[PDB]
């Protein structure tokens, strides 16, 4: 079956966001985060992940919200944003009953608005808006940019979200 | 100028557990050129792990907060910012093994 995810930041200013999020494996809610920037608790309603393999996925999903925020300060000082906004993330993958071929996905909204999303085929963003701006063209520069964006996002979705999925149906 | 400002915090940060490392070091060279001072080694070991740690992770924080930042500077790139990363986790490990080392020769 599958494991979505959804993150809903809701930045006042560029210096806090305030995070809310969960995830559902197989269409049964698993995890809950909710927090502001410096101190964002995530939480795993069944005891799926051992204690020390769950210490390395919070370790991996605080390192992600840090790097998010950064990325969105940069876009604002590079590009200038207009806040309050929020930034909902939905993300997640799906198994086929029979293949290995999964469909994989990360959408990214802003003020529920379409914004860009990931293509795993070339592990490239890409617009999801008919708006031509500076911000979207800048955002999407610095997401195909890096290996980090590009190729770690991709393992992430392809290899660590679907290993989940097997090892815990 | 942001990046050189946020260089100059994970200076501060690094340069603070260094004196906060030596305080502990002197504590264990202080303890080795002297049973109950053998638990001194346990309350060393302890206190210096537990600063290691706190040290890492505020450190990493910081690294990972100015991923795109430092790496945008155009003289800077990702290879070099996880380069800089581990140059630094790397520092602060040293430390550790400088006070581990007394504890194991006293013992
Ligand atoms: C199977 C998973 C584990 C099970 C647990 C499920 C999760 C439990 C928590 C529930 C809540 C879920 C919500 C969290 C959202 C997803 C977080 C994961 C993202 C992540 O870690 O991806 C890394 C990429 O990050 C980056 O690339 C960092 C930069 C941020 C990119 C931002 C993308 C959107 C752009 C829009 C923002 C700009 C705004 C402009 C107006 C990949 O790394 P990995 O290390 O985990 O890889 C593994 C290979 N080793
Ligand atoms: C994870 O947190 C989510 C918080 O946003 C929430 O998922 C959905 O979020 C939207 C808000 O953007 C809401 O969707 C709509 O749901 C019903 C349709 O059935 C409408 O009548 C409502 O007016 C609302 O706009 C809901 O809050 C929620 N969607 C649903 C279907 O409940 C969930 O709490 C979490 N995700 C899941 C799947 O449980
Ligand atoms: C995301 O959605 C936000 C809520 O809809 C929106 O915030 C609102 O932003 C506008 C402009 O920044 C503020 O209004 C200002 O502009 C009008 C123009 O006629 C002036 O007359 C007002 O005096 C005022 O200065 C709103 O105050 C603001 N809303 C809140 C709750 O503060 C964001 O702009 C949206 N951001 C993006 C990037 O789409
Ligand atoms: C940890 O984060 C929060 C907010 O800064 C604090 O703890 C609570 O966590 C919940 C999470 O849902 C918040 O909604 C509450 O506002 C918080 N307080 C209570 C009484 O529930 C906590 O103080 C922070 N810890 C540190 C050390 O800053």
């Amino acid at each position: 079956q599958r494991l979505h995810m959804l993150q809903i930041s809701y930045f006042r200013d560029p210096y806090h966001v305030w995070y809310q999020g969960n995830a559902s494996l197989g269409g049964h809610l698993t995890h809950v985060l909710e927090g502001p920037d410096t101190n964002t608790t995530i939480i795993q309603l069944q005891p799926l992940q051992e204690p020390e393999s769950w210490a390395r996925t919070q370790s991996g999903l605080q390192s992600y919200l840090l790097q998010f925020h950064g990325l969105v300060r940069l876009v604002h000082q590079e590009r200038t944003l207009a806040f309050p906004l929020t930034i909902r993330c939905f993300l997640g993958c799906e198994l086929p009953p029979e293949g290995s071929r999964a469909h994989v996905f990360f959408e990214v909204a802003v003020n529920g608005s379409s914004f860009v999303s990931f293509r795993p085929e070339r592990a490239l963003w890409q617009a999801d808006t008919q708006v031509t701006s500076g911000v979207v063209t800048f955002t999407l520069q610095q997401l195909n940019a890096y290996n980090r964006t590009r190729y770690e996002l991709r393992e992430f979705l392809e290899d660590t979200c679907v290993q989940y999925v097997q090892k815990h149906i | 100028n942001n990046w050189e400002q946020q260089k100059k915090n994970i200076e501060d940060d690094l340069d603070r557990y260094k004196k906060r490392a030596e305080e502990l070091r002197k504590e264990a060279e202080k303890a080795r050129k002297e049973k109950e001072w053998e638990k001194r080694c346990k309350e060393l070991e302890e206190r210096a792990r537990k600063l290691e740690d706190e040290a890492k992770d505020r450190v990493n924080d910081l690294f990972d907060s100015n991923f795109f930042q430092v790496i945008y500077s155009g003289d800077n790139d990702e290879e070099e910012w996880k380069k800089e990363k581990d140059r630094a986790e790397k520092e602060i490990e040293e430390w550790f093994k400088r006070i581990k080392e007394k504890c194991e020769e006293i013992k």
